[PDB]
Parts: structure tokens; C-alpha cells; sequence
């Protein structure tokens, strides 16, 4: 029966402590811990290959930066290889001869890239505020999918618990507003488009310099800001301002274009007079 | 002939569909709506010839302690093999429809998400697609009304379909001044309650539980709890559940690692709080047939089982390979599956105490985002990387009122001596412990 | 005929199972409208009076 | 004592299907009231510059329009939220010195749909209302009854 | 005792005063329960109403916890600093220290 | 043994009726449910039409010399299904329903 | 529309199908997409005469309940049609 | 009366003009209709 829970075991060598108990009252005690230090082995030797095979192209958490998610991993196989430990001493040199190794790479690991990575955000973040495709002709956001990487790695290395150089944890600070104001600009431009297609193709000539009012309030909100303004908050309420009097503007002129003038057009065109 | 002067006899509700047809002359001549029903049949049952050796085994193959699983059809397209299958769902109304919401993980790779609601009936393409502008993460259906379905994708915008609606653009949309949550949306899933309209909650990575109201034109917004020590910002949420037993206990799983039980009550304070895991939990979810009991699948590769007045985990399941997501079966209690690497493994606590009862590889060229259960038949579903979802039958060795076939004559024991079973054998872990 | 009516019946069976494993013909929400739509609050100026 | 508005009283009305129910339109912000109760109900916000005119949708208990110097019309749909304004619309650049509604219909225009505003300028404008504004919601009455006899309860 | 009585009236409605009224509910379980004086009597002696004590001090910590939770809700409903005051008003003396 | 059949085809999930015919068109053997003799008779001529006619315009108006009909499957409005088979010289019209019209038919006996 | 125009495409795209004909209620070629043109003539002329005949038989057991898809099975092909008052679509699909 | 930005031009005269020529063609169009509607009943009868 001790053999057969043996087997199952190769978890379960939490589940080992509690039949030792029972068989704690009664070379039976010795048998145990060698069984023990089996399934301890075979567990050292699954890592032990997998480590090898894996650490080229490690499996990540779900959405989970390149860099930060291969440190995360080679640091819960860490986690996972002293968990076993706690003759006798030659299952403790292989082990070491792991725990030796993860720490003193992917410590180096860590340092080549976050110098880096850190450098080249800073200036990606410091890089006005939104940019038009010249193929496009059309408005669309400047940021930097390497900003909310590190952000997000930032976080991840936080939870874990490693130090963080205070440069890469200053912006994981503002963090929280970086993000109110992309929320609010994505917002901006999907209803400048959206308003932009409310108007009717005949007056789009006619329309033409009220749109390029709205375009040229943009313009110093656009080059003038530089992101790390002092009041982005303050331009994205004169933004908010502006479309709702385009709006209020182009729904007078459309209301009385669908409702007032077509309704008599159409009424006319069927009035048949005999 | 004497139908029609009966109709003449009694003119009580005339006969409409009025004869205006399409017309056009010739490009495209009627093809449309009686036409298009015939035209939908025929491509059904033209399948139905080609699948009939699969079609007369998925019915009734019928597939002590061993389990096999067999993987029948595979529902994929070529220009969609980037995207992941991520969430999947089941039409509560109707068992053969069912809901997968192919979007991107991986994060440093982002390219839109398209929902495809895939029939049993037509294995071939979808019966519906809906193109989004993001990966669609999570997919739910709403208990009553299975026209209403649950959308959330990246930069956590929250999208309601109808099924019903011809158009197919979305029905409500989240914006930024209806305070729509920044990151994602990992789960989102439908209140049963509709005394307050429609109710609809939505977890984010940000880590806001939001409960959202459906109106005529406009979506309310209200924060039911924040997930919250000497770190920044809030806590990160991958998954939430509520209890079917109490509407107002409902689960949380973090990316901290650490699960959560919540009241909708009290919005600033926790109930309990797990300290068991060690790395992001994947996805919670309460046991079938008894309260107070549920399972979690983390990225730390082990699978645990809590009973909710215990602060630890009653039982684990260490597998060597990553732990992608664990879900209970409907028709038994004190069975689940947990996919791992082009690994499906469904357990049994009657049938043993830590052995796996079947091990399965339903594809082996991609590894498996997410599988599914369905709650009619013996049926799970199995989401591969290359948004591809392949279904599997179980076996029978597996099944409920096991120790003796028809005896006692018990109608509550199937709601009930479940509830007692998972008692009798969560006794037996205390006495071991 | 006692060897025809069992492999005549067999040969039914086995059509009869076919048919039984699936509706085929199902419209899935078939009838049902939208139900609750989506309907946004305009004001039409019909006509202005003026001196 | 406490109901005195800030400026003077330009409007009152009350409702055709709740005569108990009575609006007054003062100042900025207009106010309900009950046929005994000495103080409002229900305060209504404040606005963007004076209220002229406010009355009751013929049809409908639950919403109520208001016409402001500003310029702009704010209806204000009880059934649905209490909090923020239903839809807001402008009428003319020049202020609203009036509002009335239709009661009673023929021909096309049902009751409640036709709305007559005043201009400063010297133009009457007629808004045709939504078919959702004027036509009663389900189990609108009722809601609104419960609504004011809580509010009863709560002066 | 008083809560009862409470009838705020403000923006969304019935949901919270239902809310409310389970709480009552609750509340009126609980001293139902300590009526019942089993033992008892004001004895220094007996070590049997300090468990009592115990026992009702976590069942109102819970409720103190539930109207906590009903008042945030209804501040972030009337969205008016007079509506707002008027709710404070009603509850001056039903602060739970 | 060749009542046995008939009792196994009822036993079938779905199947309301069954009816054999000769080469001629005398109906065999019929289920109580669907009527006796009566419909049998009806039932024989529409059948033995269809089938014939069937029969003749595949081996000519198709044009492909030697290819039998061996099965019919006349799918209509409710659930109905009449199956229409041949071994040897005999013939038979089963009636099957679908889920939708056997939980109605079971509701209808309860 | 890409619905109906795209699903008789990809019915006719999918393997073992010989190929998918619409008849006319009067007996008309509306689309026809076989191989050899005698065999879409025959099947033009042929098949929905066997429809009508087929529609009788149901009728006369139950004039309320009309033919909603008919399914015939030869030796070497099957023969499948779905009726419909304005078209009929007719298939011819090899046994597997 | 819109106030946009006050540097930048109003409007253009020639758009102004565009639109009473649009809006009077859109009209003498409808009169057309109108009468060719009339005209279709008169070959009937």
C-alpha cells in the first residue's frame, strides 16, 4: 500500500507529512524519508529539464511584457526548487547547482535590459502629444506602445517585490493619469470622426472652415503640450467645449436640411395637382 | 379552394406578405426571406452527408476508475489562426449554439477580435460573426433572454450584442464618460436578476468590479467594490464569480495571487481573503450543487480546491505543466477539468483521491488558451492558440448515483445527495489534515 | 417476407437514428424581434412663425 | 420659509394626470410641490442663466419641459432618472420668454407632441417630440404616484 | 429604531429603502434573540452576558457596516449640496459614534 | 419474429406510424396509431406513385443507366418525416418526429 | 448581399457536391452549376416535376402540412431539393 | 452667428451662392417629379 502511494506521488509530497504522522507513533521512518526525498528528486529533475528546455522561449502569464514575464517565470521556478530542500547532501548540490545558476543570469538578465529599456521610454514619452498620418489625413494618438509596457512591467516586478529603479517607479506613480487622459483623448478623436460623418456631403465645402476652427483650437494642444504639461487637464475640457458647439451647430443645420426643408421637398415631388 | 372562401367567410386577420417580391429584373432576383431558410437547410444537411460517420458518433458512440475523451470536430478559419480563442460560452436556451470571442494575449502583440457564434448544426463557418476594433477577452450570455450578449475587450470597453438584430453593430457601447475602466476586461458576466432591468458585471485589470445597468440610449455605471500595504495603485483582477446559492457573496481572483471573497453590501471591506496561491489566478469559479465550495487555476501550475469558512485550500493538484484554466462539470458535483500545454485532465473525487482519471490531447500543434463546459449534454469545449475549438465528448464511467444504479428512488438526492457527498468527503480531508 | 420486414426495419432504424441526432431545421430566435432597441431622443423643428 | 425661490415665480402648472402634483418655475431652479405641504418635494438642480416658462407633458405625468433665457429647452424624464437632464436642446441664439404644449390631438399630431416656444427675437418655433417623450411608458403613472407619495413621506 | 422610520425619498428608490428594510429585519432578529435574557439578570458572577455582549457587539459591527454602505449610496445619487445636506439631516441622530 | 419489428420500431425515439406494402399496394402490416386499412389504402397509392415515377426518372430523364432509388425522406411543416424504403419486392412509409413534436406529443398523453 | 450569394458559393466550393441548381417555379433555370449541361438540362426539366408529385403525396395525408425539404437516395448519388413558392434549390451530393 | 476662431475666415461668398443654386435645382428637380407624376395619370385615363 506504501509503495503504491509512492508512485501516485512522482502535491503529493504534502500529502507524504500527513501518512508520516500516523506512521510517526509506530527502518520504516527511513524508508519514508527516502520515498520522500524520490518524489523530491523527480520533481528537481522535471524542472531541471524543463529550465533547459524552456529558458530560450519560456511560456509568459497571459498579457505579459517580453522582458518582465521572463524574469516573473525564471523566478517562480526559484520559488518552486526551494520548496524541496527545507547521502542527504548529494539532492542538495543539484539543486544548487540550479538555484547557483537562475539567480546570477537572470539577475544580469534584469539590469541589460531595464538600463535599456528606461532611456529609450522617457524619450518616447516626452514626444508631443498626438501625430496625423500624412497617408492617413486623419487625427490619431502619439503613444508609444513602450510606455505601457514598462508601466506594466513595473507593476508585475512591484507585486513580486524586486526593487525597482525610483526612475522606472516614477512614472508607474503618475501611471493612474497617463491613462484618464488616453481614455479621454481616444474619446475625443472617435467623436471628432463620428461628428465629421454626421455631416452631409453637400456641405462639407460649406462646413469646411468651422472644421478647420475646431482643427486649429487642436493644433496648440497638439505641438504646444509635450505631454508633461502643467495643465493637459485644462486643453482637454477647451477640446470638449469646442465639439459640443460643432454638434449643437451641425444638428441646428442638419435638423432643419433632414426634417424641415426635405419633408416640404418631398411632399411637393408627391402633391400630383390633378 | 374551400380554405379560400373560409378565409372570404372570416376576412379576420388578412393574409400579409404582400407580393412586391425584390424584383430587379436580372443581378440578383429575389435570393432572399423564405428562400434564404431553404438555402440554409440545404448547406446543413449537404454537411450533415459528409460528417454522417462523425454526426452517428457524436450522438451515441458511448464513448472501473478510466476515463476516455474523444475529439470529434474542430470550428476554425485561415485569415483568424493569429488570434486566441480566450473566452467561450453556451447559449442558455438553446444547448447547440454556442459563443467563442477570439482575441490577442501576449500584450505586446494587439490586432482586432472577431466573435464567432459556431452551431452544432453547420461545423463549416459561424452562424453569426460580429467584427470589434480590439480583442474581445471575455463572452457571456444572459440566463433569460439568450439574445443579450456580454462583450469586454482591450482598453476595457464594455460592448452589448442582440443576436435578434440584423445590422450587427453593437446594441450599448461603454465610453469614457460613462466611466468605462482603462487596461481590459479579463471576465465579464450577466446578473440573473431582471427586477432592475438587465444587470451586467465586469472585472478589469485596472481592478474595479463594475455593475452596469442597461437604459434607452445610455449605460449607468456603478462601482461595486475596489480590489485594494505597501505598494501603488490598486490591486490587478483576472477573474470574478458569483454564488448561484447567495446573489450577494461572490469570488475575485488577482494578479497578486491572493482570491477574495466580496459582498455587492459593503463596497469598501473584504469578507475573506485566500492566502493559498503564489502567483495570478486565472479563473474562480463556485462548485455545482453546494455553496461555500470553488476551485482556482493559477499561472503557478497547481490546481486547489477551498471551502470558503477555511482561510487555506482543502486540497491541491500539482501538475508539471502550466495551469491555464480549471471549470466544474454541471451535471455532477465533485467533478472539473484543467487544460495544460496540449493537456486536457478531468477528475473525479468519488472515483479517486489525486489520480487523474483521463489525460488527453486534443490538438497537438498549438497549446490551449481556454475550455468550457456545457450543461445539457456530456460535452466540454477546448480553445486552442490559433483560435481554433475543438469539442470532446466524456465517457460514461463517469456519472452521479454511481454506487448503485436506480436505487432509493431519490428525485432530491440529484440536488441534494450531491450537496451531502462533497460534505461526506470535505469530513474526510479534515480528518487527514 | 420475415427476412425483408427485419432488414427493411434495419434499414430504417438506421435513417430514423440519423435524423434523431440533431433538428437540422432549427432557426435559432426564429420570429422574435430585437425586443429592446436603442432609441435616441431628437426634437424636429417642423416650422418658425415671425413678424 | 424654506421653498421662497431667489427671484420671482414666471411659471406655474400642474400635472393633467396628477392634479395633486404642482410645478413652480423660479428663478434658476425649478421646484415640485404637494397640494397641502408647505415646502418642495423636489428641488431640480440649477440652470445656465434664469428659467422663463416649465410645464408638464399633457400625456405624460412623469416628464416635464423647461424653456431657459440662455436659450435652450431641458426636459426632464422622471420615470427614467432623477439625477441629470433627459435631452437638452437649442431653440435660438436670443432667449425663451415661453412654453406651451398641445393638449388634446387631431388629424396627424397626437396630444403632447406639438411644443410652442416663445423667442426674445420675435419667432415661435413648434418641436415635434420624440414618440417615446409624448406616448406613456410602462407603468409610468404608477411609478410616479410611488415616487411622489415616498417623497410625501420624506417632508 | 429610527432607521426604520427614515424615508429619504432621493433619486433611485425602493431598492434602497428595501435595503433598508432588510437591514431592520436583521437588526430586529438580533434583539428578538437578546430579549430572551437566558441567564442573565445583571450577574457579575455569571460569565455568561459578557459572551452575550460579544455576540451582539459583531452582529451591530456588521450593521454599522451595512449602513455605512446605504449612506455612501445614497450621497453619490442626489448630486445636489442641498439634497446632500438634507440626507445628513435625517441621519444626525442616527450617528453610530 | 416478424411482429417483434413492428413492436422494435415503435420502440424507436420518435416514430408515430409505420405501413408496409406488396408490389401491388395492399398495405401488410400497419401501427393502431396511424389508422387501419383506411389511411393504408390512401397511403399505398401516393407512395407507389411517388416511388415508381421516382424510380423510372432517375434510369431515363437523368439519363444515368443503372442507379436504383433505394431511400426517400419527404421532410415537412411540424416534425413529420415520412421515410420511404425497398428490400426485395416490398415496400414501407415510416412517421418519425423531432424533439420539439415528441415533448409535445408526450405532453399531449400527460 | 454577400448571404445568400456567398452560402450557394460555399456549398458549391465544398467537397464531394457535383453541383447546386435553382429552378424557377415555372420550371426555369435561375442558376446552374454542373459540369456537362446535359445533365443541368435533364435536372432543369426533370426534377421538379418529381417535387410536385412529392408535394401531393404529403399534402394529400395533411393539406395543412406542406413539403419543407425533400431528401431522395440513389445507388452512386444523393439527390437533395428545399422547395420554396418563389424558387426551388436543387443539389446533387456523392455518397461518402 | 457661429463665432469661430476670430484670425481665420468667416465663411466663403462663393459656397453661399453654391447652396441657394443647389437648394433652387433641388426644388426645380421636384417640380418635375411633380408634374411628370401628374402627366403618368393622364395616358391611363
Amino acid at each position: 500500500f506504501i509503495d503504491n502511494n509512492f508512485n501516485r506521488f512522482r502535491e503529493y509530497s504534502l500529502k507524504l507529512l500527513h501518512k508520516f504522522q500516523s506512521t510517526i507513533k509506530r527502518h520504516n521512518l527511513t524508508s519514508r524519508y527516502n520515498a520522500i526525498l524520490h518524489n523530491y528528486a523527480t520533481e528537481l529533475d522535471t524542472i531541471q529539464r524543463v529550465f533547459q528546455d524552456q529558458k530560450s522561449n519560456p511560456p509568459l502569464v497571459r498579457n505579459m511584457p517580453p522582458e518582465a514575464g521572463k524574469i516573473i517565470w525564471a523566478r517562480h521556478l526559484f520559488q518552486k526548487i526551494t520548496g524541496p530542500i527545507n547521502t542527504e547532501i548529494r539532492r542538495y548540490y543539484g539543486s544548487y547547482n540550479t538555484l547557483g545558476k537562475q539567480l546570477t543570469i537572470y539577475e544580469m538578465w534584469f539590469y541589460q535590459d531595464w538600463v535599456n529599456k528606461i532611456e529609450q521610454s522617457k524619450a518616447a514619452l516626452q514626444a508631443t502629444l498626438i501625430v496625423r498620418h500624412d497617408e492617413n489625413k486623419k487625427l490619431y494618438v502619439n503613444f508609444d506602445l513602450e510606455i505601457m509596457q514598462l508601466i506594466r512591467e513595473a507593476k508585475c516586478l512591484d507585486r513580486q517585490g524586486i526593487e525597482i529603479p525610483e526612475s522606472a517607479r516614477i512614472i508607474l506613480l503618475q501611471e493612474d493619469k497617463f491613462k484618464t487622459y488616453y481614455n479621454e483623448l481616444l474619446y475625443a478623436l472617435k467623436e471628432y470622426e463620428r461628428i465629421n460623418s454626421k455631416i452631409k456631403p453637400i456641405c462639407k465645402n460649406l462646413l469646411l472652415p468651422h472644421i478647420e476652427d475646431l482643427d486649429l483650437k487642436l493644433r496648440p494642444g497638439m505641438v504646444t503640450l509635450t505631454w508633461t504639461s502643467m495643465n493637459i487637464e485644462s486643453y482637454l475640457y477647451y477640446v470638449h467645449q469646442g465639439l459640443k458647439k460643432l454638434e449643437q451647430l451641425i444638428i441646428n443645420v442638419n435638423d432643419i436640411i433632414e426634417n424641415r426643408i426635405e419633408n416640404n421637398l418631398k411632399t411637393v415631388s408627391k402633391v400630383v395637382l390633378v | 379552394a374551400y380554405y379560400a372562401e373560409i378565409m372570404k367567410d372570416h376576412q379576420i386577420e388578412n393574409k400579409k406578405k404582400k407580393e412586391v417580391d425584390q424584383d430587379k429584373k436580372q443581378d440578383q432576383s429575389m435570393y432572399s426571406t423564405s428562400f434564404k431558410r431553404c438555402c440554409k437547410i440545404m448547406e446543413r444537411m449537404v454537411v450533415q452527408n459528409d460528417q454522417e460517420d462523425k454526426y452517428h458518433d457524436y450522438r451515441y458512440y458511448w464513448s472501473k476508475n478510466e476515463g476516455h475523451l474523444l475529439p470529434i470536430w474542430r470550428f476554425s478559419n485561415e485569415k483568424q489562426r493569429k488570434k486566441n480563442v480566450t473566452s467561450i460560452c453556451w447559449n442558455p436556451l438553446y444547448p447547440d449554439l454556442f459563443a467563442v470571442s477570439l482575441g490577442s494575449y501576449d500584450f505586446t502583440k494587439q490586432r482586432m477580435g472577431l466573435i464567432c457564434l459556431y452551431s452544432l448544426k453547420n461545423t463549416t463557418h459561424p452562424e453569426y460573426a460580429f467584427n470589434c476594433e480590439a480583442g474581445v477577452m471575455c463572452l457571456d450570455f444572459h440566463p433569460k433572454s439568450a439574445a443579450l450578449l456580454a462583450v469586454g475587450l482591450y482598453d476595457g470597453t464594455v460592448l452589448v450584442y442582440d443576436i435578434r438584430n440584423k445590422h450587427k453593430k453593437p446594441i450599448y457601447q461603454s465610453t469614457v464618460r460613462n466611466q468605462k475602466h482603462t487596461d481590459p476586461v479579463w471576465q465579464v458576466k450577466w446578473n440573473p436578476d431582471t427586477s432592475k432591468n438587465y444587470n451586467f458585471y465586469s472585472i478589469s485589470s485596472d481592478g474595479r468590479v463594475m455593475n452596469w445597468i442597461l437604459m434607452k440610449n445610455k449605460l449607468e455605471p456603478e462601482e461595486v467594490i475596489l480590489l485594494r500595504s505597501t505598494l501603488i495603485g490598486l490591486a490587478c483582477g483576472l477573474c470574478f464569480d458569483f454564488n448561484k446559492f447567495e446573489p450577494h457573496i461572490f469570488l475575485v481572483g488577482t494578479e497578486e495571487g491572493k482570491i477574495h471573497k466580496c459582498s455587492r453590501a459593503y463596497s469598501g471591506q473584504y469578507q475573506e481573503t485566500y492566502n493559498g496561491h503564489l502567483l495570478a489566478v486565472y479563473k474562480v469559479k463556485w462548485n455545482n450543487f453546494h455553496p461555500r465550495t470553488f476551485i482556482s487555476a493559477s499561472a503557478d501550475w497547481t490546481v486547489r480546491i477551498w471551502d470558503s469558512k477555511y482561510t487555506s485550500q482543502i486540497i491541491c493538484f500539482d501538475l508539471s505543466m502550466m495551469v491555464v484554466d480549471a471549470v466544474w462539470a454541471p451535471y455532477s458535483s465533485t467533478v472539473f477539468a484543467c487544460a495544460t500545454m496540449d493537456k486536457v485532465q478531468v477528475y473525479d473525487l468519488n472515483v479517486d483521491k489525486l489520480n487523474k482519471l483521463a489525460e488527453q490531447k486534443i490538438v497537438k500543434q498549438p497549446k490551449l488558451t481556454n475550455l468550457s463546459f456545457n450543461y445539457k449534454d456530456p460535452i466540454l469545449l477546448v480553445g486552442d492558440s490559433h483560435g481554433g475549438v475543438t469539442l470532446v465528448k466524456l465517457s460514461p464511467n463517469l456519472c452521479k448515483s454511481g454506487p448503485e444504479i436506480k436505487q432509493t428512488e431519490d428525485k432530491k438526492a440529484m440536488e441534494e445527495f450531491k450537496n451531502v457527498k462533497i460534505e461526506d468527503y470535505e469530513r474526510e480531508k479534515m480528518e487527514n489534515l | 417476407f420475415p427476412q425483408a420486414v427485419k432488414d427493411l426495419k434495419e434499414g430504417v432504424e438506421k435513417c430514423i437514428y440519423q435524423n434523431n441526432q440533431i433538428d437540422l431545421l432549427e432557426e435559432y430566435f426564429e420570429g422574435e424581434t430585437s425586443e429592446h432597441v436603442v432609441e435616441n431622443l431628437s426634437s424636429k423643428t417642423l416650422m418658425l412663425f415671425k413678424d | 420659509d424654506q421653498g421662497r425661490h431667489l427671484g420671482p415665480v414666471y411659471s406655474i402648472n400642474r400635472s393633467n394626470q396628477n392634479p395633486k402634483y404642482f410645478l413652480s418655475v423660479g428663478d434658476w431652479s425649478c421646484k415640485i410641490w404637494v397640494e397641502d405641504l408647505k415646502t418642495p418635494i423636489i428641488r431640480t438642480k440649477y440652470h445656465g442663466s434664469y428659467l422663463s416658462d416649465g410645464c408638464w407633458s399633457p400625456t405624460r405625468s412623469g416628464a416635464f419641459f423647461l424653456v431657459r433665457r440662455d436659450g435652450w429647452m431641458d426636459v426632464w424624464d422622471y420615470y427614467y432618472r432623477q439625477n441629470e437632464i433627459a435631452f437638452s436642446h437649442k431653440v435660438s441664439d436670443s432667449p425663451l420668454t415661453c412654453i406651451k404644449i398641445n393638449q388634446t390631438g387631431g388629424a396627424y399630431h397626437n396630444s403632447g407632441k406639438l411644443c410652442a416656444i416663445g423667442d426674445q427675437d420675435g419667432t415661435v418655433t413648434i418641436l415635434e417630440l420624440c414618440d417615446s417623450l409624448y406616448t406613456m411608458q410602462p407603468k409610468e403613472k404608477d411609478i410616479i404616484n410611488e415616487m411622489f407619495e415616498r417623497e410625501y413621506r420624506k417632508e | 429604531n429610527k432607521l426604520e422610520k427614515i424615508e429619504l425619498g432621493g433619486t433611485k428608490g425602493k431598492t434602497l429603502t428595501e435595503s433598508i428594510a432588510q437591514i431592520f429585519k436583521e437588526f430586529e432578529e438580533a434583539v428578538q434573540a437578546f430579549t430572551s435574557v437566558s441567564y442573565d439578570i445583571m450577574n457579575i458572577a455569571e460569565k455568561k452576558f459578557d459572551d452575550d455582549f460579544y455576540e451582539f457587539r459583531s452582529k451591530i459591527k456588521e450593521l454599522e457596516r451595512r449602513l455605512a454602505s446605504v449612506i455612501t449610496q445614497g450621497f453619490d445619487d442626489y448630486d445636489t449640496i442641498y439634497g446632500r445636506f438634507k440626507l445628513l439631516d435625517n441621519f444626525e441622530g442616527l450617528l453610530t459614534r | 419474429n416478424a411482429d417483434d419489428q413492428l413492436k422494435q420500431l415503435s420502440a424507436l425515439e420518435g416514430a408515430n406510424g409505420y405501413v408496409i406494402f406488396n408490389e401491388s399496394g395492399i398495405p401488410l402490416k400497419r401501427h393502431e396509431k396511424s389508422i387501419s386499412h383506411e389511411k393504408a389504402v390512401h397511403i399505398a397509392a401516393l407512395v407507389s406513385d411517388l416511388w415508381n415515377v421516382s424510380k423510372k426518372v432517375i434510369q431515363r430523364d437523368l439519363k444515368t443507366p443503372e442507379n436504383d432509388i433505394e431511400v426517400i425522406r419527404l421532410r415537412t411543416k411540424h416534425s413529420y418525416e415520412y421515410i420511404i424504403t425497398q428490400s426485395g419486392d416490398f415496400t414501407m412509409l415510416a412517421i418519425q418526429l423531432c424533439g420539439k413534436a415528441i415533448e409535445e406529443a408526450k405532453k399531449a398523453a400527460a | 448581399m454577400s448571404e445568400v450569394e456567398d452560402t450557394l458559393n460555399r456549398i458549391k466550393t465544398h467537397k464531394t457536391v457535383l453541383g447546386y441548381l435553382i429552378v424557377n417555379s415555372e420550371g426555369g433555370v435561375v442558376r446552374g452549376a454542373f459540369k456537362d449541361e446535359e445533365e443541368s438540362k435533364n435536372i432543369a426539366n426533370s426534377i421538379p416535376l418529381l417535387t410536385k408529385k412529392a408535394r401531393s403525396v404529403v399534402r394529400d395525408l395533411d393539406p395543412t402540412n406542406d413539403l419543407v425539404f425533400l431528401r431522395i437516395q440513389t445507388k452512386l448519388n444523393e439527390i437533395m431539393v428545399a422547395p420554396d413558392d418563389e424558387f426551388s434549390l436543387i443539389v446533387i451530393q456523392t455518397k461518402g | 452667428l457661429y463665432p469661430l476662431d476670430p484670425h481665420v475666415d468667416p465663411v466663403l461668398p462663393e459656397e453661399t451662392k453654391r447652396i441657394k443654386r443647389y437648394y433652387f435645382w433641388y426644388f426645380y428637380q421636384a417640380l418635375l417629379n411633380s408634374t411628370q407624376n401628374s402627366l403618368n395619370a393622364m395616358k391611363y385615363r
